[PDB]
């Protein structure tokens, strides 16, 4: 299906993923898309963190949704 | 209010603030929320903040209540999460784009001005006792931020 993802960088692009896929896989595609590693990749929703072992249908995010991407800057 | 509140939702959905994500919970058009990430400059990097909103039953025309569920030791917010926002004051337009409000809070941390806020105790500490402020700042980070 199709889904929108926006990060603090203001970058916004529609990603492609299956409704049966797992947040563990999408994380692999999003990083390959923008190039940002998973460690810095994060998924938020109405104050709800998405688990790695969860299916899209589980969160019932439906199609044409907007996910809030956040960058976990460690720097230490 | 169902119509008015939906007004911001239109501009929010079509294009929500990048600096911070936000949206109403369920179909209940009354409770709004948002989030903010460490701008990567102040002592709170990687610290995610969450703040809830409460619209009045008399339409935005009435000052909305806001609080901070997260324990932030910033010299501008009390314990009850009392955020100082001039917007609420006379600068409250019965039809303002809450989008600007969120940003106001973002710039607040990226540009504070310790003076006479609702937390004079934290002001003094931050004033000269910076060493300590840093201790609590980092201690209050893992506490709830992380």
């Amino acid at each position: 299906m199709q889904i929108f993802v926006k990060t603090l960088t203001g970058k916004t692009i529609t990603l492609e993923v299956e409704p049966s896929d797992t947040i563990e896989n999408v994380k692999a595609k999003i990083q390959d898309k923008e190039g940002i590693p998973p460690d810095q990749q994060r998924l938020i929703f109405a104050g709800k963190q998405l688990e790695d072992g969860r299916t899209l249908s589980d969160y019932n995010i439906q199609k044409e949704s907007t996910l809030h991407l956040v960058l976990r800057l460690r720097g230490g | 209010a169902l119509k008015r509140i939906n007004k911001e939702l239109s501009d929010l959905a079509r294009d929500p603030p990048a600096q911070c994500s936000a949206g109403p919970v369920g179909d209940d058009m009354f409770h709004w929320q948002a989030t903010i990430m460490g701008p990567n400059d102040s002592p709170y990097q990687g610290g995610v903040f969450f703040l809830t909103i409460h619209f009045p039953t008399d339409y935005p025309f009435k000052p909305p209540k806001v609080a901070f569920t997260t324990r932030i030791y910033h010299p501008n917010i009390n314990s009850n999460g009392s955020i100082c926002l001039d917007i609420l004051r006379s600068q409250w337009s019965p039809a303002l784009t809450i989008s600007k409000v969120l940003l106001s809070i973002c710039s607040l941390l990226c540009d504070p001005n310790p003076d006479d806020p609702l937390v004079p105790e934290i002001a003094r500490i931050y004033k000269t006792d910076r060493d300590k402020y840093n201790r609590i700042s980092r201690e209050w980070t893992q506490k709830y931020a992380m």
